[PDB]
RNA sequence: CCGGGGACAGUGCCAGGUGGGGAGUUUGACUGGGGCGGUACACCUGUCAAACGGUAACGCAGGUGUCCUAAGGCGAGCUCAG
RNA sequence: UAGCUGGUUCCCUCCGAAGUUUCCCUCAGGAUAGCUGGCGCUCUCGCAGACCCGACGCCCGCCACGCAGUUUUAUCCGGUAA
RNA sequence: CCGUCUUGAAACACGGACCAAGGAGUCUAACACGUGCGCGAGUCGGGGGCUCGCACGAAAGCCGCCGUGGCGCAAUGAAGGUGAAGGCCGGCCGAGGUGGGAUCCCGAGGCCUCUCCAGUCCGCCGAGGGCGCACCACCGGCCCGUCUCGCCCGCCGCGCCGG
RNA sequence: CCCGGAGUCGGGUUGCUUGGGAAUGCAGCCCAAAGCGGGUGGUAAACUCCAUCUAAGGCUAAAUACCGGCACGAGACCGAUA
RNA sequence: CAGUAACGGCGAGUGAACAGGGAAGAGCCCAGCGCCGAAUCCCCGCCCCGGGGGCGCGGGACAUGUGGCGUACGGAAGACCC
């Protein structure tokens, strides 16, 4: 006939019927819980910020965010750890600007 | 057996088969493959051309399972089945062709060396040559792909 | 020195090898010692089947070996759930759970549920107190058949189903088999770059 | 404890310098002995060379590591030293 | 470790060398081709007609190929001796 | 006056007073070719397992496509990858042709018997002729890499697509 | 309703190590985390789908090794310079 | 698998893994998060068996966290069914 199941190409393989399952419970390691979110920001308001974070937030006040991305990347090491560190710190400045406008 | 070797015939002759002039020494000329560019150059160029240098692209972690493709030629294709399969297909009034799955016989590609006997056959393989799948259609058969 | 013609050999003997030589002269001694521990274990577990638990049907994992099928480490928890037996009673019955094996397909799920149910109807379960059978088996069943099974428990079949001859229809006769491989090998090769040229031409 | 220094010295890690104090190794070949001198160590012409070719020695006489948008390519017309 | 010294154990039979080419940090060594032996193989002549016996087809004439450190007959080649 | 190295040893070259005993091309691995054997498009259990109770026996036998695997049956390209049938007239045949070619086949003609006449049945020689093995040289053909020229074809995807 | 191991991961750099090749492992030193996160997906990088596992806590028999020890058995081994 | 991918004055040399087949086969435990009137452990003295058991207005450890339940294969608590 037409469209024999073929061993090369885009749609390849032996054409099997997949079952859906409840996933393995180890797949939710490191998903944020409500209670551990509450612990982790009680600590931040009682400990503050590290001096590289406190310096990187100053480069983000003056809209100098390429240099703040390069600075964070120099200190934590990886591009993807830096650009989620930056948007974390930007949510600190966006929250602190809003909380001080009132 | 040590009773059939040259050492038992060379047991009165001083040099023991290695000459008075030259001698039998330890390693006259280096050890192993020493000197293949310098003093054993003529031996490597006369007999092993290509021995020195790099050609082609490196490929780390070659996993030879994912390039497995054993081939069967087209003339050893009816040997994959019994003989009453081939014989009863020739006697058949209705045009029924038997099936030859080469994958259960351990082959993935069919190659087209040879000649087929003149009767239709359905061949199920994973791969075909161009002119292997037109020596099946000319005998009157069909090619079927299996993944 | 190379003499005239021959291979360029590279023998691996530059590394003080005759200090580390494993001879094999205790080979028939250890075929006897192993065999006397099979015979001793098989009479410790006296009707239990001499070879350990039942093992699943497992498809071999590469493109070289995926037509054959073997026995695995054990049954997955999803196979135990729908065969309806607990994961902690099953080793006490001789089933050998494997807790880290996924079930991606359905007919390999069903072939091991079918293996489990066919095993469970086949085994003979003695009671805890032989003076009082609770739920296990009838005492007539435990007498004339309580023998130990030798070899693997229901060993794994390579079943090749025989398809019969048929008539080649006209459209199956007219199937460009080489050409469909070369086009399918070309479409997957050019798939990403045609999609990029499609989305840039949406503007220009 | 009393004085005296004191965010320096110092220590740890990296970088640059110095470093026969110390380490390891090398310190061509041919050659009328070796060294010194030469290069007969890759090439080219004539001779040796014994009228096919081949033919040695630290044999003889010399050359070479370049030069050239023409000193390359065609065509035409010319004739040189004296 | 030694490309260097020294030694390397019974008998008969047959065959029997090389110190030269080319390359090498090569010149007391090796690779390389020559020279040697062994193992064969492919063919040829053929074996010769029991003792016998030159023969037995078509007046003549003829008796396989190939090969050579050789001459002959043709024919080219050379710049030594003189 | 022997061994020795050497162009060259009786040597004013070296070693050797004498006798007994010991005393030097081995074993493993990997290759190459040659030979013997078995099986043969396959071949091989080498690892494991099974078998009265282990004198010999730490042997021997057996397994089954336990053949997993090795090597062999397919090459070529760095790689994506691709991947070995013609000949004769749509039909027949199934690896082409020329030159040589052991052997085998045909064979006109001859070859005898007391004598011819006719015939018969086998033997021997045999000019020529045929089919030609292996191997050799040659010429074509096919597969893969790569060039140069060139025009067609295919479709679920009309493409910087496939052939 | 409840869900997880931090001077750790990771990054840089130096040194050893590895078949590990723009860095396989290990260590020093500096920097130093995150929580739909983190690790891995054998070519450095950005982007994005997908797969895979849950590091920085712990225990565990069997199959495996054995020129020493205790105690045995055997050998195509040696036979008193062995 | 394999003298293979790969390393290598890419020279000499070095050099694994996964799949497949066997031998053997076995799985588990905390911390944390939480609830249980610290429900826990050591020591001593007396009392019954040859450590058990039972006493002590007997000591001490321990809320800077012992025990039970419970660990990524999820778990718990409620109802409901069995
Ligand atoms: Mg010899
Ligand atoms: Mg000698
Ligand atoms: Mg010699
Ligand atoms: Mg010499
Ligand atoms: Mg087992
Ligand atoms: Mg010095
Ligand atoms: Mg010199
Ligand atoms: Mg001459
Ligand atoms: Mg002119
Ligand atoms: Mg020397
Ligand atoms: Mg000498
Ligand atoms: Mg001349
Ligand atoms: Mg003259
Ligand atoms: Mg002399
Ligand atoms: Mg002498
Ligand atoms: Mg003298
Ligand atoms: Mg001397
Ligand atoms: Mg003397
Ligand atoms: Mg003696
Ligand atoms: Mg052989
Ligand atoms: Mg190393
Ligand atoms: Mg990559
Ligand atoms: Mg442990
Ligand atoms: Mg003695
Ligand atoms: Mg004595
Ligand atoms: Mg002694
Ligand atoms: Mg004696
Ligand atoms: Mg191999
Ligand atoms: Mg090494
Ligand atoms: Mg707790």
């Amino acid at each position: 006939a037409l469209r024999y199941p073929m061993a090369v190409g885009l749609n390849k393989g032996h054409k099997v019927t997949k079952n859906v399952s409840k996933p393995r419970h180890s797949r939710r390691r490191g998903r944020l819980t409500k209670h551990t979110k509450f612990v982790r920001d009680m600590i931040r308001e009682v400990c503050g910020f590290a001096p590289y974070e406190r310096r990187a937030m100053e480069l983000l006040k003056v809209s100098k965010d390429k240099r703040a991305l390069k600075f964070i990347k120099k200190r934590v090491g990886t591009h993807i750890r830096a650009k989620r560190k930056r948007e974390e710190l930007s949510n600190v400045l966006a929250a602190m600007r809003k909380a001080a406008a009132k | 057996p040590s009773r059939l070797r040259k050492t038992r015939k060379l047991r009165g002759h001083v040099s023991h088969g290695h000459g008075r002039i030259g001698k039998h020494r330890k390693h006259p000329g280096g050890r192993g493959n020493a000197g293949g560019l310098h003093h054993h150059r003529i031996n490597f160029d006369k007999y092993h051309p290509g021995y020195f240098g790099k050609v082609g692209m490196k490929h780390y972690h070659l996993k030879r399972n994912q390039s497995f493709c054993p081939t069967v030629n087209l003339d050893k294709l009816w040997t994959l089945v019994s003989e009453q399969t081939r014989v009863n297909a020739a006697k058949n009034k209705t045009g029924a062709a038997p099936i030859i799955d080469v994958v259960r016989s351990g082959y993935y590609k069919v190659l087209g060396k040879g000649k087929l006997p003149k009767q239709p056959v359905i061949v199920k393989a994973k791969f075909f040559s161009r002119r292997a799948e037109e020596k099946i259609k000319s005998v009157g058969g069909a090619c079927v792909l299996v993944a | 020195a190379p003499s005239r013609n021959g291979m360029v050999l590279k023998p691996h003997f530059h590394k003080d090898w005759q200090r580390r030589v494993a001879t094999w002269f205790n080979q028939p001694a250890r075929k006897i010692r192993r065999r006397k521990a099979r015979q001793a274990k098989a009479r410790r577990i006296a009707p239990r089947p001499a070879s350990g638990p039942i093992r699943p049907i497992v498809r071999c994992p590469t493109v070289r070996y995926h037509t054959k099928v073997r026995a695995g480490r054990g049954f997955s928890l999803e196979e135990l759930r729908v065969a309806g037996i607990h994961k902690k009673v099953a080793r006490t019955i001789g089933i050998s759970v494997d807790p880290r094996r996924r079930n991606k397909s359905t007919e390999s799920l069903q072939a091991n549920v079918q293996r489990l149910k066919e095993y469970r109807s086949k085994l003979i379960l003695f009671p805890r107190k032989p003076s009082a059978p609770k739920k296990g088996d009838s005492s007539a069943e435990e007498l004339k058949l309580a023998t130990q099974l030798t070899g693997p428990v229901m060993p794994v079949r390579n079943v090749y189903k025989k398809e019969k001859a048929r008539v080649i229809t006209e459209e199956e006769k007219n199937f460009k088999a080489f050409a469909s491989l070369r086009m399918a090998r070309a479409n997957a090769r050019l798939f990403g770059i045609r999609a990029k040229r499609a989305k840039e031409a949406a503007e220009q």
